[PDB]
């Protein structure tokens, strides 16, 4: 064996071992957030209420009253748990504070961005598929929230570039798990189309600027 | 394959629901990708083709590359949805002379060109899912003059949703296709 | 009277334009500075320099050129050098900027501004001509003035010019070795407007005529000017039954005829023989059958194919020198008896002779020694099938990424004319096997 | 015909910009009054790329000195060839920066701005036709860096089709003499990777060790240094000022190297660099070029190739010399280091040769690798950049002069997201199957 | 004059010289 760009690699039968690989794809190590944190001092108005069609956060005091701009951040930082207390208070109350919005999500938008990449970035496949339903959920909570992505697609779309190749390839084999929706690169062309449903005109130009393998939907 | 069997009214080479859908054509994947996956608008099973290259990714009938299909039925008809990318897909017709033709659907050209081995036409696919319904008699009497007499491969290229792709004698309208041949949306 | 009109675009274009009027100058006894001496006589002086020269009632002969060049480095050069008082000086034609290996800078952005200018040249040296034979293109896929500029030059020579023959001399790109990274992108959008506008494509690449100037020519370090040495000789013998008499004479518009079978199918492979240097040119007899059996041997292919993978459409042969027609009847019988050589089953008279009597011209600082006879072979074969089998594989390995195609995008070309000469391609390799295959 | 206006900025862009000049003056056969004293035609044929006639046959270069501080300017001047510039070219504050990013982007270098883009209005618009602009500076500093990226990011803006040209001397770890140096370098790549057409990098440590343990010298200071760079900003664009058999110019290596937008951070090299004691005793020829530009301890950056696979590499040979030799040796290597290279690009090298020599050698080569291996040179700066700012050391001497706290968090993030981009295009299959398992 | 006209190289002092065609102007520079 040998190091490339030697006399050595230059030899009539040697051989030369490549380089060590980066970890694009490799799963990276998580780190304490600050939704486990606040939720054991105790501030979260929620509790987890045990029904019989299925599991759903209960509310102590109305949603639409809360101050979003406190606790919107917050709970964007619960994406990254993965024990159960705390990852199913994270995604549930996301969809929540979402519906329940209103008026007062836009102003929040520029203090959202930094727990969205952060959830992204530890490329666990579990963490990437709950993040882009969030992100499809997102985009169509109120009427000019989707304009104001189109400045932080530089931050978001890096790491949807890397997973949007990956897909089944069983030729004839029926998928019997569409249901629980984990196939990412299904998801990706999914969310990406509305980001440039609601982005506006120039979304689209953005987009292929990150993405790179990117077609337009919305043009013909 | 089909000169032995009996051809009238019209004739199945495909459908999405089966045990082998894909029993008789060839899948050439590259950069991309084949499954089956329920629709979200019709409740039922489609295939599918995906891929950034057009080119490399098709499946092709038949199999064999030497065989030929021989199917005497003039109109081809395909039920397949539209996504907004890139497709194309080929037929090879047997004209009277017995030289061997070509017919490109491509929904990204622009031009018209005629030659006497690939005639390319441009195609528009309408939004949701929709029926395309082709000339194979007419297209040679305009493109070359001369008559039909056989057909022998079809191809499918990327980036489609495909589901019973069917040979008739002529065009029926909807309301004299079978139930199993109509699209039925909810 | 017969006349031919060179449009010689980009480096490659110039660089082996160069090579050629060295040559043609030489073959008429015509002084660097135009006008033949007074002193001396070279040749008889005859009409045979009307197909590429203009005779000024003084006594200057002036090139029928049109020298095409998007930056200044290359054309400078003509205007300084040896032959600068040779040329008019409208003929060479230079633009600003170059065209930076982009195919869609010289076809949409960079080549619109100096379109006019050209064909304008191109129409004052086509009004002279009393009759025309037809023009000849020098260009090379892998550059972007080369390929852009004259994608669009050929689509402006077919609208105002009807059926006027436009002859090919390309450079394609070699399997291996390539000076570029975008080089599969150019070659494939210029097939693709390319195809419908040529009536003939001659290839040689890169790769093979280095081979053959270290076997044969014995050559240890070639350089761009001995390969463009040898690229003169056979545009020589191309043009040599037009301007000298001989037993067999073919025109331009003869061999166009007897080598292609379909209009798709204009790709011949160009071979010369014998190339031998100084030292083995005066030991070996070289006859009729010596030299045209070095023409079909598959190590001496000016192209990066092997004829013995595919069988042989038709073959135009052209003998010039000291060459009589029984001993090219007898040789190509040879040929016919093999079986290795294998011919398409419904083209029995396979082969098309000619015969000049003018031998080649020896260069002053060239390799090549003077021979008193030579043969060039303009073969066509199924073995094209796969020069561009590995090129459709090289244009799809960067294309499913999408490499490269924000800088063509931008400069006008949409996203769907790099797939739409994608398919263009793919329909032309099923084109050649259904061909080729027997009955 | 394509004319290039110099720009440097701060005192270490002076200086690499002075000893360039006195290069490239030498090259083309000027003394150091202005005047024209050589012995060629081939000198004087294109020599409208990089200076302006005056009056009575002298040649002035078509530059522009921006600094915040008159006794570097005063240096150079003073210097040997420091004579030939117009003094109208120089522009500079009364106050310094301070090593200071804040100070010369947002306080201090707002002022001066104005003027010198009055300057370059003036120097550009009096051209032919302008092919691009070209800049050398340091990511360390605030003159250099906080002015310098103001400076591009107007320029770009006011001439959106021309090339620009950088050369950024990135901070290196081990030699670093600046405390505050993370924080201007991580503010200025985020500038440099949006405002860009291409950016070479040069660290001070990889010319240290190339100027010693292959140039053999006891005191390399920093004019030795500064030789190796000029050389290589000589030899990228003799292309565009002397005849070749296969020539290329700016535009064609960015438009042949560059794949994506964001990648233009490139890694140069000189090739026949010789000792003085054994310049007499090696035989140079294509072989030895191509095995010294390709050696990984001839990068000029701190950064080993062995670690990542090169993208793409360009070489721009000088001399006399055989195109088949050239295509072989360069063949070969990529046919032996076959998983060095990246698989969805085949054969990734461009060549260029150009006929006229440099100056009292008979041939040389230079090259340009645009390699993985500066994520390394990222996540170095970004992890030392983090360390400081997690306890917010040196910050109020950024937030008293009209600064966030969320910028520094932006451009971390940007940066980050870069050595991502790096990742993907390190490890990407020709085949987009066997990465997700 | 070792060059023709449409030479796109430098040639020194010939844009002070006017009124005169490119061959005049070079023999005026030179001289
Ligand atoms: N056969 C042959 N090919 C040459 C010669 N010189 C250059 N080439 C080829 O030309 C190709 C690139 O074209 P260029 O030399 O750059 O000239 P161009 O076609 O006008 O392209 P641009 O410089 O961008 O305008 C290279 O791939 C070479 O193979 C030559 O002397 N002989
Ligand atoms: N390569 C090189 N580096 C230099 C030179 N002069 C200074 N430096 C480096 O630049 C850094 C300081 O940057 P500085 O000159 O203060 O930038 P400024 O604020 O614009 O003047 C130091 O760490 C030096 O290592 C030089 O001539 N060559
Ligand atoms: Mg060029």
């Amino acid at each position: 064996v040998s190091e490339g760009f030697t006399v050595k690699a230059m030899m009539k039968n040697s051989v030369v071992r490549g380089p060590p690989a980066a970890g694009a794809f490799k799963e990276r190590p998580t780190k304490p957030t600050a939704f486990r944190k606040f939720y054991e001092r105790g501030d979260f108005p929620i509790a987890l209420e045990h029904d019989s069609k299925g599991n759903k956060i209960a509310w102590k005091v109305e949603i639409e009253k809360l101050d979003y701009h406190h606790y919107l951040p917050l709970f964007f930082d619960g994406l990254c748990e993965m024990t159960f207390p705390y990852e199913f208070f994270a995604r549930q109350g996301i969809h929540d504070m979402l519906e329940h919005g209103g008026n007062k999500i836009l102003p929040v938008l520029p203090q959202l961005i930094i727990p969205i990449k952060n959830a992204l970035n530890l490329r666990n496949r579990q963490v990437i598929c709950v993040t882009l339903k969030v992100l499809q959920h997102l985009v169509v909570s109120a009427e000019m929230v989707g304009k104001a992505l189109v400045p932080y697609y530089r931050q978001i779309l890096p790491v949807l570039n890397i997973f949007k190749n990956m897909n089944v390839n069983s030729g004839d084999g029926i998928d019997y798990s569409q249901q629980k929706r984990e196939n990412i690169g299904d998801l990706i062309q999914e969310t990406l189309e509305a980001f440039e449903r609601y982005g506006g005109e120039n979304a689209f130009i953005n987009i292929k600027y990150v993405v790179p393998t990117y077609e337009s939907c919305l043009l013909n | 394959m089909f000169k032995n069997t009996f051809q009238s009214g019209f004739l199945s080479i495909l459908y999405s629901i089966g045990s082998k859908p894909l029993q008789i054509w060839d899948k050439k994947v590259r950069n991309g990708h084949i499954k089956r996956i329920t629709d979200n608008d019709i409740q039922s099973l489609v295939l599918e083709i995906e891929g950034t290259n057009v080119s490399t990714t098709y499946i092709t009938c038949p199999a064999d590359p030497k065989k030929t299909l021989g199917i005497k039925l003039p109109f081809l008809v395909m039920i397949i949805k539209n996504l907004k990318k890139y497709f194309t897909f080929e037929v090879q017709v047997l004209d009277d002379k017995n030289v061997r033709r070509r017919f490109r659907a491509s929904n990204y050209q622009s031009t018209t060109r005629v030659k006497p081995f690939i005639c390319t036409m441009p195609m528009r696919l309408d939004d949701g899912w929709n029926q395309i319904q082709f000339n194979l008699l007419d297209f040679t009497r305009r493109a070359y003059g001369t008559n039909y007499i056989e057909t022998l491969r079809v191809q499918i290229h990327a980036n489609c949703r495909i589901r019973r792709v069917y040979f008739s004698d002529r065009l029926y309208s909807e309301d004299e296709l079978p139930a199993e041949f109509k699209l039925y949306l909810p | 009277m017969r006349e031919c009109i060179s449009i010689h675009v980009g480096q490659a274009g110039v660089q082996i334009g160069n090579a050629c009027w060295e040559l043609y100058c030489l073959e008429h006894g015509i002084q660097p500075d135009g006008q033949m001496p007074s002193d001396k006589t070279i040749g008889g002086g005859d009409d045979s320099f009307n197909t590429f020269f203009s005779e000024t009632g003084a006594g200057k002969h002036v090139p029928r050129a049109v020298f095409v060049d998007l930056e200044p480095t290359v054309i400078d050069e003509v205007r300084t050098g040896t032959y600068r008082q040779l040329f008019h000086p409208e003929q060479l034609i230079t633009g600003k900027e170059d065209a930076a290996n982009n195919y869609a800078r010289g076809h949409y952005t960079i080549g619109k501004e100096i379109i006019d200018l050209v064909l304008d040249r191109i129409r004052k040296l086509a009004d002279q001509c009393t009759g025309l034979q037809g023009f000849l293109v020098f260009h090379s896929f892998g550059g972007g003035t080369g390929s852009g500029f004259t994608s669009l030059l050929m689509e402006r020579l077919s609208v105002d010019y009807g059926k006027k023959s436009k002859l090919e001399f390309s450079i394609y790109p070699a399997p291996q070795v390539s000076t570029a990274v975008v080089e599969p992108y150019n070659s494939i959008l210029t097939t693709h407007t390319t195809l419908e506008h040529s009536d003939c494509a001659f290839m040689v690449d890169n790769e093979a005529i280095y081979d053959i100037c270290r076997r044969n020519l014995d050559i240890e370090r070639p350089t761009y000017t001995n390969l463009n040495r040898l690229i003169g000789q056979i545009v020589s013998s191309i043009t040599a039954s037009l301007r000298f008499d001989g037993a067999l004479n073919v025109d331009l518009t003869e061999f166009q005829t007897n080598l292609v079978p379909y209009p798709r199918i204009h790709f011949p492979l160009a071979t010369y023989a014998p190339v031998i240097s100084a030292e083995k040119a005066y030991h070996e007899q070289l006859s009729v059958a010596e030299i045209t059996n070095a023409c079909f041997e598959p190590a001496n292919q000016m192209v990066k194919c092997d004829p013995r993978h595919g069988k042989y459409m038709a073959c135009c042969l052209l003998y010039r020198g000291d060459v009589v027609p029984k001993d090219v009847n007898a040789a190509i019988a040879t040929i016919k008896t093999k079986r290795t050589i294998q011919f398409v089953d419904w083209c029995p008279t396979g082969f098309k002779v000619g015969i000049n009597y003018q031998p080649p011209t020896v260069v002053p600082g060239g390799d090549l020694a003077k021979v008193q006879r030579a043969v060039c072979m303009l073969s066509n074969t199924t073995a094209i099938a796969e020069a561009w089998a590995r090129l459709d594989h090289k244009f799809d390995l960067m294309y499913a990424k999408r490499a490269f195609v924000h800088w063509y995008v931008g400069e006008g070309m949409e996203e769907g004319e790099f797939s739409e000469a994608r398919e263009d391609m793919a329909a032309l390799e099923k084109d050649y096997e259904e061909v080729g295959v027997d009955s | 015909m394509r004319e290039i206006v110099h720009l440097q900025a701060g005192q270490c862009g002076n200086q690499i910009g002075a000893k360039f000049w006195e290069v490239i003056s030498d090259e083309h056969g000027i003394d150091p009054t202005g005047t024209y004293h050589g012995d060629s035609d081939l000198q004087l044929e294109r020599i409208n790329v990089y200076y302006n006639e005056a009056t009575g046959g002298k040649y002035v270069p078509r530059a522009v000195l921006v600094d915040l501080e008159p006794g570097t300017m005063d240096s150079v001047r003073s210097g040997p060839f420091g004579q030939i510039f117009r003094p109208d070219n120089f522009v500079f504050g009364q106050s310094g920066a301070g090593n200071n990013w804040a100070k010369g982007h947002y306080t201090e270098g707002a002022e001066l701005v104005d003027s010198v883009l009055d300057v370059v209005r003036k120097e550009a618009e009096s051209c032919d036709c302008l092919q691009g602009f070209q800049l050398t500076h340091s990511l360390g500093g605030g003159t250099g860096s906080g002015m310098g990226t103001l400076l591009i990011s107007k320029i770009r803006e006011e001439y959106p089709d021309r090339i620009m040209n950088t050369f950024s001397v990135v901070p290196s770890p081990k030699v670093s003499d600046t405390v505050v140096e993370p924080y201007n370098a991580t503010l200025s790549v985020h500038q440099l990777v949006e405002n860009t057409d291409e950016t070479y990098c040069i660290d001070n440590e990889a010319l240290y060790d190339i100027c010693f343990r292959t140039l053999k010298l006891t005191t390399p200071t920093y004019g030795d240094l500064n030789h190796l760079v000029s050389a290589t900003m000589s030899g990228v664009t003799t292309c565009l000022r002397f005849p070749g058999q296969l020539n290329a110019d700016l535009r064609k290596l960015a438009v042949n190297m560059v794949p994506f937008p964001r990648l233009h951070f490139f890694m140069p090299g000189f090739a026949p660099l010789t000792s003085r004691g054994s310049q007499q005793y090696r035989a140079l020829t294509v072989p030895e070029l191509t095995q010294q530009m390709f050696d990984a301890k001839n990068m000029m950056a701190a950064c080993d190739p062995r670690h990542g696979r090169y993208l793409t590499v360009a070489a721009v040979f000088r001399g006399r010399m055989s195109m088949k030799e050239v295509d072989e040796q360069m063949l070969n290597v990529q046919n032996k280091n076959s998983s060095y290279f990246v698989e969805w690009i085949p054969n990734n090298v461009k060549t260029a040769v150009c006929d006229i020599p440099p100056r009292g050698l008979k041939m040389s080569a230079t090259f340009i690798g645009n390699s993985t291996a500066i994520q390394e040179l990222f996540k170095r700066i970004s992890e030392q950049f983090t360390a400081m700012f997690r306890r917010k050391a040196f910050l109020h001497w950024y937030t008293g002069e009209g600064m966030d706290e969320m910028e520094f968090t932006e451009a971390e993030s940007n940066m980050n997201d870069l050595v991502s981009e790096y990742q993907q295009y390190q490890d990407a299959t020709a085949e987009e199957e066997g990465e997700f398992e | 004059s070792s060059m023709i006209p449409g030479y796109t190289g430098f040639v020194p002092r010939a844009q002070f010289i006017f009124a005169k065609n490119c061959s005049q102007v070079w023999a005026e520079a030179l001289s």
